[PDB]
């Protein structure tokens, strides 16, 4: 009834966690899930950015 | 007498066929040099792409 406070809480991959291309994080937050631009061969703009899953 | 009339109308053909040619050798050239902006814009695509990539 309660969403996990993160990865961990849930007991599943953390922010530097399950990643790739393009994903330099991949983080829960209460349930709330986040992933995070690369820092390069990307558009310079969106450079390490992220949004937000809830 | 009208010879000098004709050896005026040398005379000013005397002068007339030369210097009245400006910048053509100039002009050429633009074109000329024109050609060879033709080329290279093809590689703006991946020069971007590369930017565009990165």
């Amino acid at each position: 009834g309660e969403w996990p406070g993160d990865n961990s809480s849930a007991g599943v991959a953390t922010s530097a966690d399950i990643k790739g291309k393009y994903v330099q994080s991949v983080t829960v937050a209460n349930g709330v899930i986040t992933a995070q631009m690369a820092s390069s061969n990307v558009n310079n703009e969106i450079k390490s950015k992220k949004l937000s899953l809830w | 007498f009208t010879l000098i009339e004709l050896m005026i109308v040398i005379a000013i053909v005397g002068i007339l066929a030369a210097v009245a040619l400006p910048a053509y050798q100039d002009y050429t050239a633009r074109a000329q040099v024109s050609e060879a902006i033709l080329l290279a814009e093809g590689q703006k695509s991946a020069v971007t792409e590369y930017y565009l990539n990165h």
